[PDB]
Order: structure tokens, then C-alpha cells, then sequence
């Protein structure tokens, strides 16, 4: 539309909120690939925040990539390297939710504040595979990753 | 509906199309190759059956437990094979009962079990999946066979459908009688055969049972892959015919769009 | 006109549907699957 | 325009053949092979920013690339090697850049020493 | 005459062939098939299979499990589970395989653990024999 | 009736053995067409 | 459009003639589904006719959801459920079309006027499954039921 | 607010398995969602209370319909009022006034739901 | 789009040069089966140039469709009634080809003004079969079908 066309140019930062997403229930429904930001470059931010941060963008482009072969063969026929991309997919597209502390009313669960270099941690941690024995939901919905162990540990005991 | 509920229907289809596409390239292949391993197997299994059709064999008149084994596979978008196949298994199975008979079913693949899983559920001796992601050896035949003779449901008589591959385009389901030693035995023209004590004899009805199951293992993938080739280039042609006429209202939409909006501006201009 | 990549789930047509559900289905099992592995490991590591 | 006509000639048979990427395997040697030569291709063609590169440089990398010398590479590697081999010509070999730019073109005796400068390097990498 | 048929699952030998002889290893003692052999089925044993082409040329196949039927007009269906001609086979890791199987003998966890091993000896037995 | 016999054992499972006894003693480069062609992938689920 | 869509708030009962199934030969081409009306209330019609129509619109309407699908897979990638519905839908899409006696000149049938209860019945009938052995082409245009029946006979000689 | 919640979590759960139609735990979701789903139907010009809206959506939620077919929900549905309404107006009365399933209203709730199932 | 539906109306005529011809090394790069021709019409051409026409239509048709077919089921696949077509084809597309007089710098070639009666009697010539046994590539880039002759001569010999 000619507005939000026009305003992109006036802003260093977008965080282009998504109703595709928000329908998923990943709040905030910020659209990790619709978002830029001017400093989101390896010399401002730094090479670790940059490198995990892009791949966590091609994860989920080659996620998107996988949707549409999904929709004709089925999970159960996909390369099993592929299964792993969708499944680290999963689990980042739902660590990417966070709950906020003026949300209380809604879900119901705490607000969370999660310093920068926890975040950077989690999402590492995520792609280079030390979790791929947690379940997508332990992600769903916590601050840092400890957390999400945590939130597994529990949906295990009450198994 | 509005141009941009059209655009995003125009890019799935063809994203559809795309899909299966390259799904009808990898079917042609995995084809090819199974039918180059086909014909060493086609041999090998017609003469592992050769003896029953040398020395005829009926099948004993006073026995009420028999076998359907059901050979198919796991992967969908086959056509009417996983169908033919589950069909003619309850039909084989709904005549032998009203007959007055003990039947059994084993699903080779888990179509043949969904299809089935409404009806004859409790017959199920046992099933196998993991079928169709790479091509069948005889060590899946020799599994198939020791966990069927292993299971003691010691059968009176034995059936296996399965697609024998006529055609690229053609295939018909079979049924291959499976008999058990008590037949063999009791059968006068086994009386010729020399050297026929009765453990031989059950040696060679297990290795001649891993046979039949391999012959049908290699028939079926064929018939599916051909089939699955086949279904492919069929969706691939109804996906483009889909985008032609999405296309065409496309085009309608968007020169519409921008006479609208045309109109707008004008009326607007004009009516200061 | 041209397509991009994950263009049958944002139509949300009957595709779109049908391929949430075959992932959601598939990942619910494996998710069942690794949290008795969890429980399982939990109790062999109590000790 | 030597290195140049063969990459997008491999491009385009590439472009055509990249639906199957994702499958790639139970296909015939022939498109395994363009999809490996274009996956390489694709990766070499990456650029990082603010970082332009002479032409004598691209056209070192583009010839590495087009010629095979990267096929036994593996493509998360090949943004690497792209860097550091382009460090050990811009240091240890300049003549034949030199040569490469004044001339403007590739003579016989400078595609020897580009063949042997590359094997060398690639002979010794992981 | 034979109408000989010696086909593996993956690959097929004699087809409808018309050979002279064929000895062959079966379960109850090796024996040999000519032109007019009473009908038998036995079950092959882990040896090897020596072919008589129509003159005096012969080929051997080391057949490791099968099944031989002779039938009555004289068609003789030999089906191996793993026929590979000699040379394709080597000689020390035979042995290597023999004591090996050996010496997990002794582990013999039970009954039927014993009676797998040592088949595994019989195997590698036949299989020194052959190339010894 | 052979000894394997006399321990309840079936002539499948005995030609599996001979059929692992023959199989790993080709030349080495045979191994490697050797393992294709044999080897079941099958799985069989508790009914 | 403007006029049709203003005129919809005038209305008691629409009728909303289609070209899509026109093509497919059915008559009148009414569409089952944009079709309404003010006293399709149980209090008015019954509890028989309402359900009866409730039950037709929604195996219609699960048809029209399936019916993407089934255009480009096929009719052969659906569960047997699915295929029940798709069997169920177009038997009784073709037994919604009649023949006129307006239209006795263009097509040489012989017009039908099916009172009622004759309908209900009739779509009581194939909903519950009595017919799943007819060929859907024994309904294309006949009166009551019994004359699809009677169809059927004739297409099997 | 305590019922309707769980009631959707349950629908949200359910929503995304429903394209479908194996393993017991998604199978008893979809069980759940679909006798949720034709409890929520309703008539015309017949608003209920908001303690018989309680009632009901209690029944369903707490796994107790889960036996029943689906198709047969409605009917259960309709009788149980037509039962609660007149035996157990005390109960709703309660509801109604403290406004909140207490522990005794929630045991009472049980005990008249698991009769009421076994006997229709 | 209206400009292009405006001035289709007026055209007598359509020549569809394609990328895709380009790259066989054909030329000029006309698409044989896209182009199209008003008078393409046995009242105007001549019944003779028309079966030519409509001839080398068809074998190209046909070989399109073949060749899938070669892509899919491999090349042994073919009888020999379509493998001869396929051969037919690939010396029609060969010879359709030309050599420019204003192209002397690209192709190494001389100029040829093919008159009309040679062309239909190449084609008629190719069609009928009188050329079977020789090769291909003694069709491409060359003038009058003596040229091929002439051409299959000097590269044999």
C-alpha cells in the first residue's frame, strides 16, 4: 500500500508483525525474514550475533522451501537430513515467542526479559544441534534456553 | 475472487506443478532401475515356482486355516494399486469365511494395513513398513518369510496378491497359491520325487516361500513406481491446465484492477 | 507472474491445510517418541 | 569473457535442473554432476559487502571455480576457500595478476601457471 | 535334454540351458545331475556347483544356500540364494572368518548361539576347501 | 535332519548365515557392490 | 456487482442460478449452497425437511472442500470416508436436476412436478446410503427416486 | 474462565490436527475436538445461562463425552439440561451466586455428570 | 491486453524467433510451430505447398511429443516407425535452417536466397524419405537440398 510503501524509507529498523504468524499463536508475531535493521551488519553487532542470526534467517527460508515439497510427498518421505532441517526449523520458529510481562492477561504465564547474550546462545545452540532430542513444544513460549530444558523436563515427568 | 486471493492461488499451483514435476523425473528413474533389476528376479522367481506348476498340486478339501499376504508398500500418490490390492485381499478374505475357512492377513507396507485396518483388523498376523524407500532384496523376502514361519500360525494354505508389472502404463494383480508341506506330502504326484523325506521337503517349502515373497516384492515395485510416474505426469498435466485458466483470470483481474482504479481518479478529477 | 518459495501455505487453500497437518501429525509422534526417551533417560540417570 | 561464457553456460543448464535439488539423488550422473557444478558456482558467486574485488581476482576465482578444481570441495567450504586462496595469489603470486591485468587476457602461458597455481593450493587445503 | 537353469536373485547364469552335467552340494551329500536323473528337490548347502557346458568345458559357481529341483522332463531349476563364480572369492579371509567363528565358539551363549556359530564355521569350511 | 534343526532353527535363517559367511569374504572391492542387492531394511510392528 | 448485491437485502428466498452447473448439464442450474430462504426454520418446514437439508448442504459442501484436491491428485489420493462423500455428493447433485415441462421442446423429456414429501424421501434415502449401488448416472434428471431406480434397471439391460 | 479456557486450548490443539482423519494421543485429541466442537452448536433464540453454558462445557471438556459418538452429542446435550434444570437447581443457583466452581460444586458437577452418562 | 488484442486483429502473419533455437546453432531462430500464416490456405498457397506445410507441421509435432518420451523412457524405448520419425525431424529442423548473406561474418558460410520451388521440393523430398541414408548434420546451414547432397558428398569423402 502507497502509506506503509512510503514510511519503509524513513526508518533505520522494521519488525514487520505477521498475521500468518500470529495465527501459528508465536508471539510476538514478528516475521524473522519481513524484518531488517541498519546495524545489522558483522561489524556493528559482531560476527557471532551476525553469523547466528543469518543462519537462523536461511533455516527458516529453506523451511518455507521445504512447505511446498511437503504438501504433495508427506513428512514421512523426506531425506533424513531434510527432517532435520524442518525440525531445527520448528524449534527456532517457536523459540522466537517470548512472553511479555503486559500479555499476563492473555496466556496467563510470566513476562521475560532475556539478555542479548542468551539469545545469541539459544539459537546457536539450537542450529548446531544440542537439542535435537528436545521436543518442538518445550520451546514454545519461554525466555532463555535453560528455560525451554526446564519446560521439557517437566512435560517429561508428566508424561 | 480479488486479485490478490488469485496471485497467491496462481503461485501455489505452480509451485504444485514444479513439485510434481521433478517428482515424475525421480519416479522415471527409480522405474528404470527396477525394472533393469526386475528381469534376473522375473527369472529367478518363475523357475522357484516352476516344481508346483510341473507337479500340480490341488490343495487339501478339509482344511480351514489359510494365509493373504498383501504385498504393496508405504509411499502414496500410486494410483489404484495400494486399492487393488486391499480390494482383492477382502474379497479373497470375505470368500474363504463364507466358505467356512481360518484367515489370516500380513501387510507388507502400511497402505495395505490402513486400507484394511477398518476391516479385518483382528486378523492381522503381523505387518511390515519401511517398504518403497529403497528397493527390495532378498533379505527383505528372507525377513518377511522367518518372521512369518516363526509367528506359529501354522497355515493349512497360502495366497499372495500382488501388481504384476505387464506395461509401463499396464499392470495386473495376481494371486500365487502358497502351500504348506501337509499338502505336499499328501499328494500323489509328489510320490515320483526321489529322496523326499519330510525335512527336506520343509527346508525347501520355507526357501520356496522366500522366493515367492521376493518374486512379488520385485513385481510390485516395479508396478508402483511405474504407476507412481504415471500419476505424476497426470497431476503435472492438471496442475498446468489449472494455471492456464488462473492465468487467463489473472489477466482479466489485473486489467480490471487498473481500469477501477483508473475510473477513480478520473470521476475524482472531474467532480471538483 | 512468476512463484517463490512457501507459496502453498501462504495461499491456505486445501493444500495449505493438508500440509499443516502432515507436519503437525508427524511431529507430534516424534515429539511423544522423544519425551518417553527423555522420561526413560531421567529415571536410568537418577542413580 | 573466456571464464565468463562457461559460467553462465553452466548457470543456465543449472537453473533448469535445480527443481530437483532437493531430491538430486536418484537422478542420472548427468544432473548430478550440473547440480554439483552449479551449487559450486552459486557459492562462488557470493560476495561479502563493501569488499569489491579487481578483475584480475575475479576472474583467478571464476577459473578455480568453472574448471572442476572445486568439485571435491564441499560447498560450506567453498566461501572459505574463495578467501583464503584469493589471499595466497593477491601475496605470493603477483606477476601473473599483473600479467592478467595489463594484457587483459589469458594467455596460454598464464592459464599453466593459473593451472598450476590452483592445483597447488587445492593440493594442500582441508 | 537338461533345460538347466542356474539364476541367483540378482543375476541369472544358465537360462533354459542344455548342459551335459552338473554336480552340485546339496544337504543329504553332494551328488550330480545328467541328462535322465530321477526327479529330486533337496536344498543346496553351502559348496560349490561345477557345470559341464554341452562338451567338456566347465565352470564353477561357489553357491553359499539354495534350492535344486530336478523334474521329470529332465529341467533342472538350481536356485542359489548367493552364487558368485570363484574368482571373485578370496583365499585368507577365509580362514580369517574360520577362526574367527572359532573362537566366538566357545562364547556359546546357548544352544542356538552354538548352532549359528559354527554354521559359520561350516561356511568358512567350505569356503577354505573350495579355494584349498 | 541337521544339527541347526535340532535347535528349532528354520533353513531361512541357516541361509542367512551361509549367505553372511560367503558375502564378507570377496575381494575388497566386491563389498561395496556386495552390500547393495542384500541386507533387508524391513521393520515389522507388534500387532 | 452493485445491483445484485443490493438486492439481496430484499429478498425472502434467492436462487442462485450458476453457470458452473449449467456446464455440467444439470437443470436447474440453482446453486445448493447460495441458495437460502426466511423459513428453512425447523418451526416452519419440519424436523425431517430440515435435517434432510442440513444433511445435503453439508455433504455438499465437504464435496466443494475436497473438490481442489481431488482436481489435481486425484480421486485416488482420499480416504475411503472421502470417497464415500464424493460418491454421496455427486448422486445428489445429479438428483437435484429435473426435468421441466417448459423444456419438454428442447430436450424431448417429458416434464415432473415431485410433490414434497416425494423429495425429502427421496434424499432421506441416498443420504443414508440405500443407493450406493446405482451409478450416479442413474439420477441425471428423473422425477421421484423411484424413477432413478427404475433408470438404473434400464442402464443395466 | 476457568472452564472456557481449557475448553480452548483443547479447540486451539485440535485446529491444527484436523485436516486429517492414528497413535492414541492424537486420536483422543481429535475425539476431544470434535465432541468440543458439536457442543458448541447451538438453536435459534434459545440463549442459556451463563451456569447451564458451565455445565455443559464442563461435561464435554472433562473427558466424560469422549465415550459417546458425535452425532449423539447433541441429543446428551439438550437432555442434560432439560435434567440439571429441574433436579439440580440448587446447583446452579449456587454457581450462579458464588459465581465460580468451588471444590464441592466441582465434586457435585462430577458425580451428576457420572451418573447422568451411564444412565442415557 | 488491449494493445496487443488491437493490433493482433490487424496482423496477416506471425514469426516467433525463440531463445530456445538460438541455442541448437539453428538460424534464424524462427519457431517452426509457433509461427503462423494467414494464408497458410490450399486456396491461396496451392495445395502442393500446403501438404508440404502441414507435413513438416506434423513430423515436428510428432517429434516434440517423442522426445519427452526419449527424456523419460530412455531413446531404446522407440519402435522404428519413430525412431525413422525422429530421424526425419531432426534433418527437417537441420535444413530449415538457412545462411544469411548479411551473416557471412558468423557463420563462415555464403549467402543463399532460397527461390520458393526448391524449398517445397526439399521438404517434399525430406518428407517423403529419398534422403534417409544421410546424415544429419549434411543438412545444416545450407541452401537448396543439392546443397545437402553436395555437402554429405564432400564430408564423407
Amino acid at each position: 500500500d502507497p502509506a506503509p510503501a512510503t514510511t519503509f524509507a524513513h526508518l533505520d529498523a522494521t519488525t514487520v508483525l505477521s498475521r500468518a504468524i500470529a495465527e501459528l499463536g508465536i508471539y510476538p508475531a514478528v516475521d524473522p525474514l519481513d524484518s531488517t535493521s541498519r546495524i545489522m551488519d558483522p561489524n556493528i553487532v559482531g560476527s557471532e550475533h551476525y553469523d547466528v542470526a543469518r543462519g537462523v534467517q536461511k533455516i527458516l527460508q529453506d523451511y518455507k522451501s521445504l512447505q511446498d515439497i511437503i504438501a504433495i510427498l508427506g513428512m514421512d518421505e523426506l531425506s533424513e537430513e531434510d527432517k532435520l532441517t524442518v525440525s531445527r526449523a520448528r524449534k527456532i520458529q517457536r523459540f522466537l515467542s517470548q512472553p511479555f510481562q503486559v500479555a499476563e492477561v492473555f496466556t496467563g504465564h510470566l513476562g521475560k526479559l532475556v539478555p542479548l547474550k542468551e539469545t545469541i546462545k539459544g539459537f546457536q545452540q539450537i542450529l548446531a544441534g544440542e537439542y535435537d532430542h528436545l521436543p518442538e513444544q518445550a520451546f514454545y513460549m519461554v525466555g532463555p534456553i535453560e528455560e525451554a530444558v526446564a519446560k521439557a523436563d517437566k512435560l517429561a515427568e508428566e508424561h | 475472487a480479488t486479485l490478490k486471493d488469485i496471485t497467491r492461488r496462481l503461485k501455489s499451483i505452480k509451485n504444485i506443478q514444479k513439485i510434481t514435476k521433478s517428482m515424475k523425473m525421480v519416479a522415471a528413474a527409480k522405474y528404470a532401475r527396477a525394472e533393469r533389476e526386475l528381469k534376473p528376479a522375473r527369472v529367478y522367481g518363475v523357475g522357484s515356482l516352476a516344481l508346483y506348476e510341473k507337479a500340480d498340486i490341488k490343495t487339501p478339501e478339509d482344511k480351514k486355516k489359510h494365509l493373504i499376504i498383501g504385498v504393496s508398500s508405504d509411499r502414496g500418490l500410486c494410483g489404484a494399486i495400494h486399492s487393488s490390492v486391499a480390494k482383492q485381499m477382502k474379497s479373497e478374505a470375505a470368500n474363504l469365511a463364507a466358505a467356512g475357512k481360518e484367515v489370516k492377513i500380513i501387510g507388507v507396507g502400511d497402505k495395505i494395513r490402513s486400507i484394511l485396518h477398518r476391516t479385518h483388523s483382528d486378523q492381522f498376523l503381523v505387518t511390515f513398513k519401511e517398504v518403497g524407500r529403497r528397493p527390495p532384496t532378498f533379505g527383505d523376502a528372507s525377513v518377511i518369510a522367518l518372521e512369518l514361519l516363526n509367528s506359529g500360525y501354522e497355515f493349512d494354505e497360502g495366497s499372495i496378491i500382488f501388481n504384476r508389472f505387464r506395461s509401463v502404463i499396464s499392470y495386473k494383480t495376481e494371486e500365487k497359491p502358497i502351500f504348506s508341506l501337509d499338502t505336499i506330502s499328501s499328494a500323489e504326484s509328489m510320490s515320483i520325487y526321489d529322496d523326499i523325506d519330510a525335512d527336506v521337503l520343509r527346508n525347501y517349502q520355507e526357501y520356496s516361500l522366500a522366493n515367492i515373497i521376493y518374486y512379488s516384492l520385485k513385481e510390485s515395485t516395479t508396478s508402483e513406481q511405474s504407476a507412481r510416474m504415471t500419476a505424476m505426469d497426470n497431476a503435472s498435466k492438471n496442475a498446468s491446465e489449472m494455471i492456464d485458466k488462473l492465468t487467463l483470470t489473472f489477466n482479466r483481474t489485473r486489467q480490471a484492477v487498473i481500469t477501477k482504479e483508473l475510473i477513480e481518479i478520473i470521476s475524482g478529477a472531474a467532480a471538483l | 507472474v512468476r512463484s517463490s518459495a512457501g507459496a502453498v501455505r501462504d495461499a491456505g487453500g486445501a493444500f495449505g491445510k493438508r500440509e499443516q497437518a502432515e507436519e503437525e501429525r508427524y511431529f507430534r509422534a516424534r515429539a511423544k517418541e522423544q519425551l518417553a526417551a527423555l522420561k526413560k533417560h531421567h529415571e536410568n540417570e537418577i542413580s | 569473457k573466456q571464464v565468463a561464457g562457461t559460467m553462465k553456460l553452466e548457470l543456465a543448464q543449472y537453473r533448469e535442473v535445480a527443481a530437483f535439488a532437493q531430491f538430486g539423488s536418484d537422478l542420472d550422473a548427468a544432473t548430478q554432476q550440473l547440480l554439483s557444478r552449479g551449487v559450486r558456482l552459486t557459492e562462488l558467486l557470493k560476495q561479502g559487502q563493501y569488499s569489491p574485488m579487481a578483475i584480475e581476482e575475479q576472474v583467478a576465482v571464476i577459473y578455480a571455480g568453472v574448471r572442476g578444481y572445486l568439485d571435491k570441495l564441499e560447498p560450506s567450504k567453498i566461501t572459505k576457500f574463495e578467501n583464503a586462496f584469493l589471499s595466497h595469489v593477491i601475496s605470493q603470486h603477483q606477476a601473473l595478476l599483473g600479467k592478467i591485468r595489463t594484457d587483459g587476457k589469458i594467455s596460454e602461458e598464464s592459464d599453466a601457471k593459473l593451472k598450476e597455481i590452483v592445483t597447488n593450493f587445492l593440493a594442500g587445503f582441508e | 535334454q537338461m533345460s538347466f537353469t542356474f539364476a541367483s536373485p540378482t543375476q541369472v547364469f544358465f537360462n533354459s540351458a542344455n548342459v551335459r552335467q552338473v554336480d552340485v552340494p546339496t544337504q543329504t551329500g553332494a551328488f550330480g545331475i545328467l541328462a535322465a536323473h530321477v526327479p529330486t528337490l533337496q536344498v543346496l548347502r553351502p559348496g560349490l556347483v561345477v557345470v559341464h557346458a554341452e562338451d567338456g568345458t566347465t565352470s564353477k559357481y561357489f553357491v553359499s544356500s539354495g534350492s535344486v529341483t530336478v523334474n521329470a522332463d529332465s529341467s533342472v531349476q538350481l536356485l542359489a540364494e548367493e552364487a558368485v563364480t570363484l574368482d571373485m572369492l578370496d583365499l585368507g579371509a577365509a580362514k580369517a572368518n574360520l577362526e574367527k567363528a572359532q573362537s566366538e565358539l566357545l562364547g556359546a551363549a546357548d544352544e542356538a548361539t552354538r548352532a549359528e556359530i559354527q554354521i559359520r564355521i561350516e561356511a568358512n569350511e567350505a569356503l577354505v576347501k573350495a579355494l584349498e | 535332519v541337521a544339527y541347526w534343526r535340532q535347535a528349532g532353527l528354520s533353513y531361512i535363517r541357516y541361509s542367512q548365515i551361509c549367505a553372511k559367511a560367503v558375502r564378507d569374504a570377496l575381494k575388497t572391492e566386491f563389498k561395496a557392490n556386495a552390500m547393495k542387492t542384500s541386507g533387508s531394511t524391513i521393520k515389522i510392528v507388534k500387532v
